[PDB]
RNA sequence: UUGGGACCGAGUAUUGCAAUUAUUGGUCGCGCAACGAGGAAUGUCUCGUAGGCGCAGCUCAUCAAACUGUGCCGAUUACGUCC
RNA sequence: UCCUUGUUUUGCGCAAGGUGAGAUUUUGGGCAACAGCAGGUCUGUGAUGCUCCUCAAUGUUCUGGGCGACACGCGCACUACAA
């Protein structure tokens, strides 16, 4: 015994984290899994893909633009680091932090065009829950790549950054200025 | 911000016409019974929905569509 | 190389598993017990 | 040339007037003949249903107090107007030679 | 640039009826020559797919950035409308 | 097929879930009606009309050599290598 009902990541427990929002809480789930790496059919239908956890998903999202790129096992790797690296700066569990920035750095309101008469017209058109999940996590580790791109020396690290700031509401971080921004056109027209 | 949860108390229909955006209705289990006349408002949708389904509302009195 | 079955040596030669009939093409000089059902 | 319309679009009839008086339109402006002229009635309300409870809620003498007065008018349009707003539509022969007579 | 190759000179072996960089899996120069994800425009796929990667067949003196087939790593979004 | 006893006015059927290796044109391919286009192919053929080449033949040649591959740094299509 000791890993049948107990789960871990390795040293990082599930019984700690609690959903941060109440909008959102059948498409942020909990990992129990040891590694977030894939191996099952992970869509086939509208919703099946809010079956499984935030972590799962954004460390599949986490970067494209192949050349040789090493694609799954190579992002695990890169989990690791960027957990340990988030512990120690937050001086708590890096999960319940991941939980949290999904959440407050996704866009809440948008607006579109949808006009016509030769001229587009902008409503105010709420962002649905799975929605908010997913347009965070893109922005997030699109953010990733741009940085280490040309720039810093950091390997995972600008992950651990980003995450934090987003988490914190602070505007440093690349999701949560898309948040803002657009609830600005959204929030000051209907 | 406001956060102020509503279930999807069933799907109003289609509306849009672009495949991306649906017209949905928004009832409200927010309040605690403080006074509400509104009393589920119609609310424009970005990407999938489903009934039971919450969200966040950064807005109230909304009527959607309008003539507009 | 060069065929047998014609003179032409242009219009291409298979030579592919010892035959030619890419000099005539196949799909008209059938009956070598090939088909297509895939 | 050809008769398309026995009575010519009109409710005018044959070998009776020959002149009807001019009324213009509530969409462009243009006259027609009355009897050309395209009726409807509206009876649009003065507020949605929506809106309806919020304002009940705040009345004590009106809403549930008295049943709400709603704008009543008649709209003659032309016809280019009615077509384009699609509240006239073409129809197969056997049916634009029906008529509903002046019910809805 | 120690990221990339394309030009350029010298040597040698291999293939062949005949090589005239044919050879090229090779040495070792030039790289400090381009190019830093690239205006307008525009392509095609919703799942073991897209994308990434390699091997063989094919042609046949000799060469595959091509074509055809098998395998490996393997997602994000959408699962709606008709504009 | 069953079941939800939902949706189904009775029908044709629809959706979710279930049993299950596998949920509907099982899955992926292959074949395919009728009407045609002055589409392409006379350098695939012993598949061909006519009329051109028919001997300083141009036809034809294990005949020799050359071309199709050329480079004002010119446009386009497709490919591949990178930042």
């Amino acid at each position: 015994m000791s890993a049948k009902a107990p789960k871990l990541f390795n040293k990082w427990s599930y019984e700690n984290l609690q959903t941060t929002e109440i909008a959102l809480s059948d498409h942020i789930s909990k990992t129990a899994t040891y590694v977030p790496h894939s191996a099952g059919r992970w869509q086939k239908k509208r919703f099946r893909k809010a079956r499984i956890p935030i972590v799962e998903r954004l460390t599949n999202g986490l970067m494209f633009k192949g050349r040789g790129n090493g694609k799954k096992l190579q992002a695990v790797r890169l989990v690791k680091h960027t957990l340990e690296i988030i512990h120690l700066l937050t001086d708590q569990n890096p999960l319940q932090v991941v939980i949290d920035a999904v959440s407050k750095g996704a866009p809440r309101e948008d607006s579109t065009r949808v006009g016509s008469g030769g001229v587009v017209r902008r409503q105010a058109v709420d962002v649905s829950p799975m929605r908010r999940v997913n347009e965070a996590i893109y922005l997030m580790c699109k953010g990733a790549r741009e940085a280490a791109f040309r720039n810093l020396k950091t390997l995972p690290e600008c992950l651990a950054d980003e995450i934090v700031n987003a988490s914190k509401g602070s505007s440093n971080s690349y999701a949560i200025k898309k948040k803002d921004e657009v609830e600005r056109v959204a929030k000051a027209n209907r | 911000d406001q956060a102020q949860v509503g279930l999807i108390i069933k799907v109003l229909g289609r509306t849009g016409s672009r495949g991306n955006v649906t017209q949905v209705r928004v009832r409200l289990m927010a309040e605690e019974g403080s006074p509400d006349a509104n009393r589920t408002i119609v609310r424009n949708v970005k990407g999938p929905c489903k009934e039971g389904d919450m969200l966040s509302l950064m807005e109230t009195e909304r009527e959607a569509r309008r003539l507009r | 190389r060069h065929c047998v079955i014609c003179s032409n040596q242009k219009a291409v030669i298979r030579k592919y598993e010892l035959n030619v009939c890419r000099q005539c093409f196949r799909e008209n000089a059938a009956n070598i017990g090939f088909s297509k059902l895939r | 040339m050809t008769t398309k319309r026995r009575n010519h679009g009109r409710a005018k009839p044959p070998c009776s007037r020959g002149r009807t008086r001019p009324v213009h339109c509530f969409n462009c402006g243009r006259l027609a003949p009355k009897d050309k002229a395209v009726g409807r009635f509206v009876v649009r309300r003065m507020l949605d249903q929506a809106s309806a409870r919020d304002v009940a809620e705040a009345s004590n003498v009106y809403g549930a107090g008295f049943p709400m007065p709603k704008l009543y008018m008649k709209q003659r349009f032309c016809i280019a107007c009615a077509i384009h707003s699609r509240t006239v539509r073409a129809r197969p022969t056997d049916m634009r030679k029906r008529r509903f007579t002046t019910k809805v």
